[PDB]
RNA sequence: AGUCUUGGAGGUAGAGCACUGAUUGGACUAGGGGCCCCUACCGGGUUACCGAAUUCAGUCAAACUCCGAAUGCCAAUGACU
RNA sequence: GGGGCGGUCGCCUCCUAAAAGGUAACGGAGGCGCCCAAAGGUUCCCUCAGAAUGGUUGGAAAUCAUUCGCAGAGUGUAAAGGCACAAGGGAGCUUGACUGCGAGACCUACAAGUCGAGCAGGGACGAAAGUCGGGCUUAGUGAUCCGGUGGUUCCGCAUGGA
RNA sequence: UGGUGGCGAUAGCGAAGAGGUCACACCCGUUCCCAUACCGAACACGGAAGUUAAGCUCUUCAGCGCCGAUGGUAGUCGGGGGUUUCCCCCUGUGAGAGUAGGACGCCGCCAA
RNA sequence: GCCGAGGUGGUGGAAUUGGUAGACACGCUACCUUGAGGUGGUAGUGCCCAAUAGGGCUUACGGGUUCAAGUCCCGUCCUCGGUACCA
């Protein structure tokens, strides 16, 4: 690794608003986050919200 | 454009020297180091 | 994909730009070096006659070295070669350092050579 | 009838410079004597024969001069001793 | 007007017409040929007439097979012109047919109407030829 | 560090028997990340170059070069030379990291998410992440940037097929 | 000086397409048209209307050579004349 | 291919050119009257053009990996010869783009023109072997006379200077 | 086996196999020498956790590549004849293509 | 026939000094002023696909140099100007 050139590096904790913690190294020492891989609703098989909504309209007959 | 240069040496003055330069892409005074059969060594020239 | 060449097919042809331009003459024996990773080895190469004259390696079951790989492995087989070519009378030599850097285990036979007395 | 016509626009070509052998196989040979004319290298420069500036191939020592090969399709001078 | 798209060379020697023909003398795309006995020069507008003439009296070509190319110009100082002052400007191409070399050929057709075929054909060209059937 | 461990402790087994290979060293590994960068804007904006000569060391610590056209283009008014976009290469520990940050922390972000494609191999086994802003993984910082200028990253295995580099990489993490 | 023997350099006549240019036809073929259907030039549905590149088979070249003569040339070696 | 008119006049490369060299025409094609202080030297590194795919803005084509590519690139520049052990690409350090030469050759009517191992004096790079007397070879140029400039244990119209 | 050399790819390419305690390697890390326009990929410094998968060897094979005759022919030196943009005969020479075939290694040195 | 010049929006015509337009003055178009035309005033203006965005064809044409070509180079067609002389 070439001196003066590259940013320093420490052990980043990354932090997720779901409380899931995570370890990393970059450049910043700790790293709050918002949305982790396991808060995504992506990740987390078939979600709760999009696919419980994202039933498309039953020729609406109702009334 | 370009010029016909006489290096001449420093320690002795004495010319001995021709190549050619840039009259742009060497603006300034250019020199080297060559031998002066005089001086019988490697030499600082300087063009003249 | 990605897939890489050896070590040794660079080597053979760094080496082989190195043999362009100095070989093993009469009365200057070439002198080569082979520097696997667990051993190495090291030839006093007739060129014109096709015959190594003397030779060492790390490969040599009298006057061992604990680590083979180290500077000091590098310089007991240089201190070999150069003993070996005062034995069988060359006293006269030329460093092929073969495809590799002159820096390490390679400079420590070329420095242990040039203290033994192979004269570069 | 005499219709004017000129501009062939072709007339010049350059000075023949005499390119090839001038020693043989087999021919005594002193040192320092230009063995081939050439551009390029049609023919490579073997045992006791350098190649010049202008890429001639000159001996260097005094001998026979034998025109080999080199190997696949390439030749060769090269000069030796008696 | 069989035309070569690009040459590299506008003006180019006359040449010699010797020997035989490297190759294509003998008929294999087609089931009968014209050959050559003798060696000239053909231009653009024998090609011409002798497909033309070729094309008419089949009346429904299956093939016709042009086998020269006019590849080669020729150059011609104007007329009423002095000698020298350079070489004359091209004007027209020509296929070099040396001796033994299958002109046109003809397939899927029956053999009389390509023997009248190539026969009206070969009044359109300088040299003497011969029918050629493949062997 | 973790990824590593992930990787070495669960999938080489898993992986290992998944495809049947007759030795150890016949498991594919990734073995480098390459991040391009290609910010072509460097005629028009002659300052853009350190526009991600600035981020790209934030992204990987690794300084990226400012690579330089190969050639003159005169449909794209430019010379052969005046650089055109960054590079990053990567292979060691910092790498895992990068996925670590790319798949637990980064692709989330992408404000837009859904089954990044199954259809991003060569057909030798490599992979590429096409990205469109630069802010995906939260050190980039929103007030230190005006132009969103996206990235490709190219994930390159050691995989000699390619149905196998999309077991290794769905098993790293990456989603399909 | 001649001739026999031997070793060479050089790429023409010939020949061949392995480069470079030219070029005949078959097979497919992304694509360009034309009949159009609706239709955000979007998706298409067809055609012996043309086809770049691939492949097979044939041609041509003073400034084309994967090849290559006969001669002439340069030599050495003895041999005679 | 009468003369005028037009065109040309020197140097380099190819074809003519007939397998050494040579070889004409107002024969066929092109270039030159420079450029480069790195585009020279040396040391250590290393491989091109295109194509198929995966790819934001990125398009047929900038930048990226990825295979196939002992050569379709590159070689400052025409053309030929040559080159992937580089002569083609990078980086470090450098000034041999030196001085006195030069056995011996090529070439040629002469004038000239070209090559040159090696020697000495001083170096550059390299650990060394070694390589370096410009660039990849061949164009990029002109005699003498007369002047200008710089330097010299040279002469200087009786002698010392001038 | 490993290094190193000469021989025209008859050495090659390509395809399918077998081998690891030594040996060459893949590998494991960068603490120092060094390095990477980026980076332990490379180059170096070390080490020996497993790996015969890759390089490497060692078998096969005639698909591309390569070597390659004999005969015949084209051409041509010399002599000659003809209706002479050319052709023919004689003496000697003699291709190129195509083939029959050869070939997927011969040969030195040193250390194990 | 030979030599020199020039071929540009519907128009006459500059760009001819190296970096991408198709200037400028006319027509043309939309609007304004007037009862209405003309003059006059404002805004555009090669073309085709596109609401704008935006990509390409384009400097007589066909082909090269170039990363680029209206310019650098050659050929075809045309229009200009000069020359076509000596018996």
């Amino acid at each position: 690794m070439k001196a003066g050139i590259h940013p320093n590096f420490k052990k980043a904790t990354v932090k997720c608003a779901c409380g899931n913690e995570f370890e990393t190294g970059s450049v910043k020492e700790e790293v709050r986050v918002e949305i982790c891989s396991e808060c995504h609703p992506f990740y987390t098989g078939r979600q709760k919200f999009a696919s419980a909504d994202g039933r498309v309209d039953r020729f609406n007959k109702k009334y | 454009m370009r010029v016909n240069i006489t290096l001449a040496c420093t320690e002795c003055g004495e010319r001995n020297y021709i190549s050619k330069k840039n009259k742009r892409n060497n603006p300034d005074r250019v020199e080297f180091k060559k031998y002066c059969p005089r001086d019988k060594k490697s030499t600082l020239h300087r063009e003249t | 994909m990605i897939t890489k060449t050896s070590k040794n097919a660079a080597r053979l042809k760094r080496h082989a730009r190195v043999r362009a331009k100095l070989s093993g003459t009469a009365e200057r024996p070439r002198l080569n070096v082979f520097r696997s990773n667990k051993h190495i080895y090291a030839q006093i190469i007739d060129d014109v006659n096709g015959v190594t004259l003397a030779s060492a390696s790390t490969l040599d079951k009298d006057l061992n070295v604990e680590s083979t790989g180290d500077t000091s492995a590098a310089t007991k087989v240089g201190e070999l070669v150069a003993k070996r070519a005062a034995e069988k009378g060359i006293s006269d030599v030329v460093f092929d350092r073969g495809g590799y850097l002159y820096h390490g285990r390679v400079k420590a036979l070329a420095d242990a050579a040039r203290e033994a007395g192979l004269k570069f | 009838s005499k219709k004017g016509v000129g501009s062939t626009k072709n007339g010049r070509d350059s000075e023949a410079k005499r390119l090839g052998a001038k020693r043989a196989d087999g021919q005594f040979v002193t040192g320092g004597s230009i063995l081939y004319r050439q551009r390029g290298t049609k023919i490579y420069p073997g045992e006791n024969v350098g190649r010049g500036g202008d890429d001639t191939l000159f001996a260097k020592i005094d001998g026979t001069v034998k025109f080999e090969r080199f190997g696949r399709d390439r030749k060769k001078v090269s000069v030796y001793p008696v | 007007m069989l035309l070569p798209k690009r040459v590299k060379y506008r003006r180019e020697h006359r040449g010699k017409m010797r020997g035989r023909a490297k190759g294509g003398t003998e008929v294999h795309f087609g089931e009968f040929g014209i050959q050559a006995l003798e060696a000239s020069w053909i231009t653009n507008r024998q090609i011409e007439a002798a497909r033309i003439a070729m094309t008419r009296y089949m009346k429904r070509g299956g093939k016709v097979w042009i086998k020269i190319f006019p590849s080669k110009p020729y150059t011609a100082k104007p007329l009423e012109v002095r000698m020298g002052s350079g070489k004359g400007a091209p004007e027209g191409w020509v296929a070099v047919v040396k001796p033994g070399k299958v002109l046109f050929e003809i397939s899927g057709v029956s053999e009389e109407v390509a023997r009248e075929a190539l026969r009206l054909a070969s009044h359109k060209l300088p040299i003497k030829t011969k029918f050629v059937k493949r062997e | 560090n973790r990824l590593k461990e992930k990787y070495n402790k669960e999938i080489a087994p898993a992986l290992m028997t998944k495809f049947n290979y007759d030795s150890v060293m016949q498991v594919p590994k990734i073995e480098k990340i390459v991040i391009n960068m290609g910010v072509g804007d460097a005629v028009q904006n002659a300052k853009a170059i350190d526009s991600a000569v600035e981020e790209l060391t934030f992204i990987a610590g690794q300084k990226p070069v400012v690579t330089r056209a190969k050639k003159s283009i005169a449909g794209f008014r430019l010379r052969e030379g005046m650089p055109i976009g960054a590079k990053v290469t990567l292979r060691g520990e910092r790498m895992y990291d990068f996925l670590d940050k790319l798949i637990s922390v980064s692709l989330p972000r992408v404000r837009d998410f859904r089954g990044v494609s199954k259809k991003s191999f060569d057909g030798r086994g490599n992979y590429t992440l096409g990205i469109k802003e630069q802010l995906i993984f939260p050190e980039i910082d929103y007030d230190k940037v005006t132009k969103v200028r996206g990235m490709d990253i190219v994930i390159v295995t050691t995989a000699n097929t390619d149905e196998e580099a999309r077991e290794l990489l769905t098993q790293v993490g990456m989603p399909f």
